RNA sequence: CUUUAAAUCCUUUAACGAGGAUCCAUUGGAGGGCAAGUCUGGUGCCAGCAGCCGCGGUAAUUCCAGCUCCAAUAGCGUAUAUUAAAGUUGCUGCAGUUAAAAAGCUCGUAGUUGGAUCU
């Protein structure tokens, strides 16, 4: 029980810089791109339903 | 993987809810 | 002791009712009973009924017709405006499409159609469906 | 059963007026015992000075230690103690110095495995804890 | 059954209870459809008419069946008066 | 093939039943899922509405079985619910789907007010009950959509209710009874006696009776 | 004491549960096919609706021959066939209660530019209009919501001051004329 | 120019004003409730997260980060009061054998409620 470890995972967490990428879209073309994305693009599909992030 | 394993084996796990949520992706849906 | 024989009326009927019996009898006898009876006759759901006469107060033998879900009483019996009434209406009535409210108005035991017609409001007896 | 006659409003409405005196949420409300023994006396922040940094263990299940402070409220001169959210945002307060703690969460309940704590530090020395913890800003010299 | 335009809009029309006057339900399996058969005048033979009775799950199960048959048979001259 | 087992079966097969309707005219138990394939087979949906694992204690850990609901209906009055537990999901909830096509039960819609164009909604009022679930359906006007939870919301499309109120009394966190009473509140809008159901009945053959021959031969 | 007014209203009422995964795929829809900003503009048409079938609800419930009910039952359907939404032969309360969401999102200016064959699509339909680009009657209209009435339906021109209406080519134009 | 007491702000006109149109959208999240990653690196019941269930004791789907994804969006998170949800204050409309609960039992004034019957 002490307070000498306060900081220890951030403070020892290696850091790593953000990688540059171009904006985003904001307002109406953000809304149509995931319109787009969602209700005229079929070929990510394969039957299965799986998520929008599946890394598996 | 099928989900429908995952959830059979690790429904009584960490990952119920995550396996469960899998599976009713695949269940219903297409 | 019994109150409100217009409540024991109606829970003979409904209990006879439900149980697919052919006749009732109802003890004792009044005029808001028969008033009562009368509007649920002419709305084709008891049919005939026969009041036995005693010297006391009369019984009724109500012939049943299972068309009969609930009739039921409402205690006490509360003043119902015009603009009250569909508030009643949707309360106690299962659909907009059948289904009567009886109230007693100065113009008699009538509906709530019927009050609805003859502008009036009054005080609600009971209902039925 | 309950009375039903047309004349029955007095007896209704103070049967009721009395039952709602069983409802715990609305003695505590109307009973005014709550509002003399909340620290902050009914308002939703309160400003303080840390007397010093205190470490709470995580209730039994868990394990960890929580990094509170005992705060003195400059209202009421009362003293409690408030969990410091973050990590690392321990070494973002001193002692001696002013900071803005608000509830937890649960209206006056604790929350999680940390016992008998209730409040947490918004602020320290005018600069809000996200601002320090996200490095937009940098407490005052 | 109906609505304004005047056609039917029901899917079906259920049957009632021959005695009772209720709806008999879909899965009422409980429920019968007897039919009795009417005999000619004079032979006292089979003519290959008969009068039919539904009765529910229910008046079976209290027993009354029998006698709400009876009652039936005998309102509809199959059943001697006495 | 489809070999039918029941003297309903083999009707149903050789086009002597001409419609569902006349099962449930009847009330004639269906005890073959592949009746109701021939009836309504290209327009029935079938949901899984949960899997739940139950467990039994034995001398030696918990004997896991895992219970399919599956709720299934074609969106124009017709709904069934069905309910099996089995070793593997997927066994279970193949006998789920052949559970629910087997007690598909037909759907009385009616009007909430004026009855101009199709029925839309419950004819009215209707509770139904399961182990202290209690939902109530309550007639809506139209262009409301089903005002409920997403359970009861799930069949009482599926049973083609466009609108629809409700209520809800009792644990619904418990799914199954949950299912289980908006589908008694649903199956109970056919045995409602309203006054347009008045009319005398007129007896028909029972399709036992009417094509017996057939089933002699066979 | 002020010459102030403090009259407002919210147009939107937001959804009780937040993440109602069907009711989150009709929104997206609607805000794709009639190229909408957010979802408040969805909600903001969807709470114009309700509010109308709540009028026309209370207004049923009332007596046929009753002169309230007559009287704003006539207003409230003149006011949805002026709009284009509800047609001139069904003009009675019942039919309101059979519009649907969409029937005064295609009434919008955006889609109305978009099906006149003004814009290529329906989001050159909203740039179009907030760039001053359309007028409506002799009016420049810069609102992409503007609820195009029928009447008003047939006078939506390309403005007599626009590259694409008038003359003054735009700045671009004039700019690659200079550079040459 | 117009506005206005005089101005400003809108509105109007002209000139300049966009390509990484760098003239760069954020706030919270990604186990469930609840929409969306058991991807990678670090840490190793520590630091912390966690409204609740819970996560972390060497693949952490939950902490610290990178990437990616989603929710609302010029807004979004937090604290507190309050309303609905709460048919968990029940007049509509709750309960009271065993879950919290019917006075040990009678009498009894007020209160409440009171049988049929008069065209």
């Amino acid at each position: 029980g002490s307070l000498a470890r306060a900081g220890k995972v951030r403070g020892q967490t290696p850091k790593v810089a953000k990688q540059e990428k171009k904006k985003k879209k904001t307002g109406r073309a953000k809304r149509r791109m995931q319109y787009n994305r969602r209700f005229v693009n079929v070929v990510p599909t394969f039957g299965k339903k799986k998520g929008p992030n599946a890394n598996s | 993987t099928d989900p429908i394993d995952d959830f059979q084996v690790n429904w009584n796990t960490k990952h119920g809810s995550g396996v469960t949520r899998e599976l009713m992706r695949e269940l219903n849906g297409g | 002791v019994r109150m409100n024989v217009l409540a024991d009326a109606l829970k003979s009927i409904n209990n006879a009712e439900k149980r697919g019996k052919r006749q009732v009898l109802i003890r004792p006898c009044s005029k808001v009973i028969v008033r009562f009876l009368t509007v649920m006759m002419k709305h084709g759901y008891i049919g005939e009924f026969e009041i036995i006469d005693d010297h006391r107060a009369g019984k009724i033998v109500v012939n049943l017709t299972g068309r009969l879900n609930k009739c039921g009483v409402i205690s006490p019996r509360f003043d119902v405006q015009l603009k009250d009434l569909e508030k009643w209406q949707n309360n106690l009535l299962p659909s907009r499409q059948f289904g009567f409210i009886v109230l007693t108005t100065s113009a008699g035991i009538m509906d709530h159609e019927e009050a609805r017609r003859k502008h009036t409001g009054g005080k609600i007896l009971g209902f039925f469906f | 059963g309950k009375c039903r006659g047309l004349r029955t409003a007095r007896k209704l409405r103070s049967h009721r007026r009395d039952q709602k005196w069983h409802d715990k949420q609305y003695k505590k409300a109307h009973l005014g015992t709550a509002l003399k023994a909340n620290p902050f006396g009914g308002a939703s922040h309160a400003k303080g000075i840390v007397l010093e940094k205190v470490g709470v263990e995580a209730k039994q299940p868990n394990s960890a230690i929580r990094k509170c402070v005992r705060v003195q409220l400059i209202k009421n001169g009362k003293k409690i103690t408030a969990f410091v959210p973050n990590d690392g945002c321990l070494n973002f307060i001193e002692e001696n110095d002013e900071v803005l703690v608000a509830g937890f969460g649960r209206k006056g309940h604790a929350v999680g495995d940390i016992p008998g704590v209730r409040f947490k530090v918004v602020k320290v020395a005018n600069v809000s804890l996200l601002a320090l913890y996200k490095g937009k800003k940098e407490r005052p010299r | 059954m109906q609505n304004d335009a005047g056609e039917f809009v029901d899917l079906y029309v259920p049957r009632k209870c021959s005695a009772s006057n209720r709806i008999i339900g879909a899965k009422d399996h409980a429920s019968i459809q007897m039919n009795v058969a009417e005999v000619d005048k004079v032979t006292g033979r089979f003519n290959g008419q008969f009068k039919t009775y539904a009765i529910c799950g229910a008046i079976r199960r209290m027993g009354e069946s029998d006698d709400s048959i009876l009652r039936l048979a005998k309102a509809d001259g199959i059943v001697s008066k006495n | 093939e489809w070999m039918p087992v029941t003297k309903l079966g083999r009707l149903v097969k050789d086009m002597k039943i001409k419609s569902l309707e006349e099962i449930y005219l009847f009330s004639l138990p269906i005890k073959e899922s592949e009746i109701i394939d021939f009836f309504l087979g290209a327009s029935l949906k079938d949901e899984v509405l949960k899997i739940m694992p139950v467990q039994k204690q034995t001398r030696a850990g918990q004997r896991t079985r895992f219970k399919a609901f599956v709720a299934i209906g074609d969106y124009n009055g017709h709904v069934g619910l069905g309910v099996k537990c089995s070793k593997e999901v997927a066994t279970a909830i193949r006998g789920a789907i052949i559970l629910a096509k087997l007690s598909i039960v037909p759907v009385r819609r009616g009007y909430w007010g004026n009855k101009i164009g199709k029925p839309h909604t419950v004819p009215c009022k209707v509770t139904g009950r399961c182990g202290s679930v209690l939902v109530r359906l309550i007639p809506a006007p139209r262009g409301t959509g089903i005002v409920s939870a997403p359970v009861p919301k799930k069949l009482l499309m599926m049973a083609g209710i466009d609108d629809c109120y409700t209520s809800a009394r009792g644990c619904t966190a418990t799914l199954g009874n949950f299912a289980k009473a908006t589908f008694d509140a649903i199956s109970k809008t056919y045995s409602y006696l309203t006054p347009d159901l008045w009319k005398e009945t007129v007896f028909t053959k029972s399709p036992y009776q009417e094509f017996t021959d057939h089933l002699v031969k066979t | 004491p002020v010459a102030r007014s403090w009259v407002c209203r919210k147009t939107y009422v937001t959804p009780r549960r937040p993440f109602e995964k069907s009711r989150l795929d009709q929104e997206l829809k609607l805000i794709g096919e009639y190229g909408l900003r957010n979802k408040r503009e969805v909600w903001r048409v969807k709470f114009t609706l309700a509010k109308i079938r709540k009028a026309a609800r209370e207004l049923l419930t009332l007596d046929e021959k009753d002169p309230r009910r007559l009287f704003e039952g006539n207003a409230l359907l003149r006011r949805l066939v002026r709009i284009g939404v509800l047609d001139e032969g069904k003009m009675k309360l019942d039919y309101i209660l059979g519009l649907k969401i969409e029937d005064f999102l295609e009434r919008r200016l955006q889609t109305q530019v978009f099906k006149l064959g003004l814009a290529k699509s329906i989001h050159h339909a909203r740039v179009l209009i907030r760039q001053r680009h359309i007028r409506v009657r002799k009016q420049v209209v810069n609102i992409p919501s503007f609820i195009v009435r029928l009447d008003s339906q047939k006078h939506i021109d390309f403005s007599l001051r626009s590259p694409y209406g008038g003359g003054r080519p735009g700045r671009v134009k004039r700019k690659n004329a200079k550079k040459g």
